[PDB]
């Protein structure tokens, strides 16, 4: 009823915007009045918040021109920098394609500046990458050495600057000054003036503050702080040390177990990934990421029916997606479920918010029309992922293997030649492309292609032959 | 104040440096695209914000120093007070004039190098 109280139950009940509508109102009413106006800058604050430790987008500058890894060529297997790209899809020359994207990962990293200009702006990052990673209350006019003597408005008003204006400096100076305030004191403190170092740049002095915080008091935040920084640093041993230590303190955390599952994955030794997403769904049975995580892996190796039990998991928790639904139409046609095959992929191309997404599933309805024969309506299924998505280069390669079927050479050359264009990465269209120059002659393109091939896949058997009758055939 | 200030200008020079990372990649771009007018206007950003950041280079390499100083100072007035004496009396001022600034306690300090 009253406005205070009624702003303040709307902050409670998670509104906000009509939190802020009253206190604007009780604002202008009274210019003395700072409970609404800590209650304003909470909820505006909180309309935008977003926790730093999932926010790790480097981009581009920080992938070549920042080096903070001690060893430059480290053994393989203590650095960050399954099945075959025969079965799974990839999306690098390895780094096969992943469940769950977060805006975390990096996904192998570009060589030089121009490579990663010339590539495509989301094939290094869940997001397009970027070189660098009226008003409430105008930054430059509060004096921070007076806010910073009252802590209670001292918190919410770093939380704002912090997660809503994005000023890091002033941010540093707030919490600066309420650090020595608190007589280096609070770990909350320490742990802001770290994230503020941590997105300035300075990972030691971050790392820093998050361990002289972790020594005030344990907490999961922290904890996932510090692995960030070592992380950062280019070491997953000692983030992995850590995260037994934050289990040994809480002894079944489910953020610290997936850690330690996507530490092992990025170094990708997937036998104890899986091992630890076990463990989060011991602990949770509704984690998404394990759970998505475990799924891909029981599809790729050839158990489409176990992946189909963990995908109807997610089905049965109120999670509704054009991913999902995808997912159970390629699991439900793979483990050989007729009936609720075709509909799953019905509800995708109803769920799909993009153009990409539309073009993901009228491919994998291609897939399921070339694996039930009548190669006409793969045909349109893949041209149709085309019309929607122009780059999308396994729709070429398909489409050109058909084509091929059909007979039409030329049209199945060039389409192999834009996949491989698009995507060199991948080895279908350069191993479909050396095959048939090779069956029409032309051994020149044809190793041209087989090496390329060779250099996406190395492990391949087919391109060795090839490329050894070719090199026969040059002598 | 110099460790303030050492902090503000820390702070300040590695949001220079971003802005030179982020720079640096932008003027890539250009050349690459063979767009020489923003490429001259990217060097022209990083030339100015290169002799910003020499500058807060001056200035933070003089209060580092100045710090250097106060601190051996410090650590010379804490040896010259135990140094007065022999024995055991020389052992725990040390330790008391080190427990007597991690608490910034300085005239419960001055008492200890004053008699101990």
């Amino acid at each position: 009823m009253e406005p205070l109280l009624l702003a303040w139950s709307y902050f409670r009940r998670r509104r906000f915007q009509l939190c802020a509508d009253l206190c604007t109102q009780m604002l202008e009413k009274s210019p003395c009045d700072q409970a609404a106006w800590i209650l304003k800058a909470r909820a505006l604050t909180e309309m935008v918040y977003v926790d730093e430790i999932d926010v790790d987008e480097e981009g581009i500058a920080e992938m070549i021109l920042d080096e903070n890894a001690i060893a430059q060529v480290p053994r393989p297997g203590t650095s960050l920098k399954g099945p075959s790209p025969a079965v799974r899809p990839v999306t690098q020359a390895g780094r096969p394609i992943t469940g769950f994207l977060r805006p975390s990962t990096q996904s192998g990293r570009p060589g030089t500046i121009e490579q990663a200009i010339k590539t495509p702006r989301t094939a290094y990052t869940a997001r397009p990458i970027a070189s660098s990673s009226g008003p409430f209350i105008n930054l430059s006019r509060l004096n921070l050495a007076k806010y910073a003597q009252k802590p209670k408005l001292a918190k919410a008003l770093f939380e704002y600057i912090f997660h809503h204006e994005n000023d890091v400096k002033t941010a540093l100076d707030l919490a600066a000054l309420s650090t020595e305030h608190s007589q280096y004191k609070d770990w909350w403190w320490k742990v802001q003036i770290g994230k503020c170092y941590y997105r300035l740049g300075l990972y030691r002095e971050a790392e820093k503050q998050f361990k002289s915080a972790l020594k005030q008091q344990e907490m999961v935040d922290t904890f996932l702080y510090l692995a960030k920084v070592y992380i950062s640093l280019d070491q997953p041993l000692t983030a992995l040390n850590l995260f037994k230590q934050g289990l040994d303190k809480f002894p079944g955390e489910v953020t610290l177990l997936c850690g330690i599952a996507r530490i092992y994955e990025e170094m990708n030794n997937i036998s104890s990934a899986t091992e630890y997403y076990k463990e989060v769904l011991k602990q949770d049975n509704t984690h998404v990421e394990a759970i998505a995580c475990i799924g891909s892996n029981h599809f790729y190796t050839d158990q489409p029916e176990v992946a189909l039990r963990f995908y109807r998991r997610l089905l049965q928790m109120g999670v509704y997606n054009c991913q999902l639904f995808n997912n159970l139409g390629l699991c439900c046609f793979y483990a050989q479920q007729y009936d609720m095959t075709l509909t799953s992929f019905e509800r995708a191309l109803s769920l799909a918010e993009n153009e990409e997404e539309v073009a993901d599933v009228w491919y994998n309805l291609g897939h399921v029309a070339v694996g039930t024969g009548d190669t006409n309506l793969a045909h349109q299924c893949f041209r149709l992922a085309l019309v929607s998505n122009n780059q999308h280069a396994e729709a070429y390669n398909n489409l050109a293997v058909l084509e091929m079927r059909r007979g039409h050479v030329e049209q199945a050359k060039a389409l192999l030649q834009t996949a491989s264009s698009l995507a060199p990465h991948m080895y279908e269209p350069h191993f479909n492309f050396a095959t048939i120059s090779d069956k029409i002659g032309d051994l020149q393109r044809s190793y041209a292609a087989a090496k390329k091939s060779e250099a996406a896949f190395p492990d391949h058997v087919d391109t060795q032959h090839l490329i050894k009758q070719l090199e026969q055939h040059f002598a | 104040e110099y460790h303030s200030v050492h902090q503000k200008l820390s702070a300040d020079m590695a949001d220079n440096s971003n802005l030179i990372r982020s720079l640096l990649v932008q003027a890539e771009d250009a050349r690459l695209m063979r767009d020489m007018k923003t490429m001259k206007n990217r060097y022209k950003e990083l030339y100015d914000l290169n002799k910003d950041l020499l500058n807060g280079y001056k200035i933070r390499c003089n209060n580092h120093t100045e710090l250097l100083g106060s601190l051996k100072a410090v650590n010379q007035a804490i040896q010259r007070a135990g140094h007065l004496r022999v024995g055991k009396p020389k052992n725990q001022v040390i330790t008391a004039c080190r427990d007597a600034i991690r608490s910034n306690n300085i005239n419960m300090l001055f008492r200890i190098m004053r008699v101990g």
